């Protein structure tokens, strides 16, 4: 620390970067018609989670 | 060789009766055919069995189709006995016939309609009906909704 010392560091967000970074973030942790893979894991229920239903029991 | 590649139509044999008479009969070109039928016996096993193995190959292409030819009517058809057709079925269960379904009441045969578990079947036809119309629906919307952007 002598002779050589630091400074302090803060952000800032408008709301193009909140609502734009948000929804791209939340979209980018969601499918494309938000639609798709729902059915998927509604009929994967029948087929692949009665598996880790017996394991879990 | 046409009507031997796919999507046998059933026709009747005697029109091939006479293509291959004539088959027999014409020399500019098969013409060793007396040579085919040369031997007394192996002629004659080509003969049967090429005629069993296109009517159980015909039995092999419309076995895809599921639409219930019943067999009792292809038999009154096909102008043939059915005990000969109960031999065909003796061919079936050494040609790996075993996913069929038979009737002791009456004569029709089905192949298909299994016990259809819900977990299996119907999930893998809901998974390509429901999935398919969804992904469909989303190419030809957006792509249309791009397709409109022109007139402007």
């Amino acid at each position: 620390n002598r002779h050589y010392y630091s400074i302090t560091i803060n952000y800032r967000k408008n709301e193009l970067e909140q609502k734009m970074l948000l929804n791209l973030h939340k979209k980018s942790w969601m499918e494309g018609l938000t639609l798709q893979d729902y059915s998927e894991h509604c009929k994967h229920n029948e087929s692949v989670v009665k598996e880790m239903l017996e394991l879990a029991k | 060789l046409l009507k031997l590649f796919t999507t046998m139509e059933l026709m009747r044999w005697s029109t091939l009766v006479e293509d291959y008479g004539m088959e027999l009969r014409k020399g500019s070109l098969e013409s060793p055919a007396t040579d085919v039928f040369g031997s007394t016996e192996e002629g004659e096993k080509r003969w049967k069995d090429l005629k069993n193995r296109v009517v159980e190959h015909n039995i092999r292409i419309m076995a895809k189709y599921y639409t219930r030819i019943t067999m009792k009517r292809m038999a009154q058809l096909l102008d043939l006995s059915v005990d000969e057709s109960e031999a065909f079925l003796s061919n079936l269960v050494v040609n790996k016939t075993i996913f069929a379904k038979v009737d002791r009441l009456a004569g029709i045969i089905n192949f298909q309609r299994p016990k259809d578990p819900n977990n299996l079947l119907n999930d893998w036809s809901q998974k390509l009906n429901s999935l398919m119309s969804l992904v469909n629906k989303t190419t030809h919307l957006i792509a249309k909704e791009e397709m409109i952007h022109n007139l402007q």
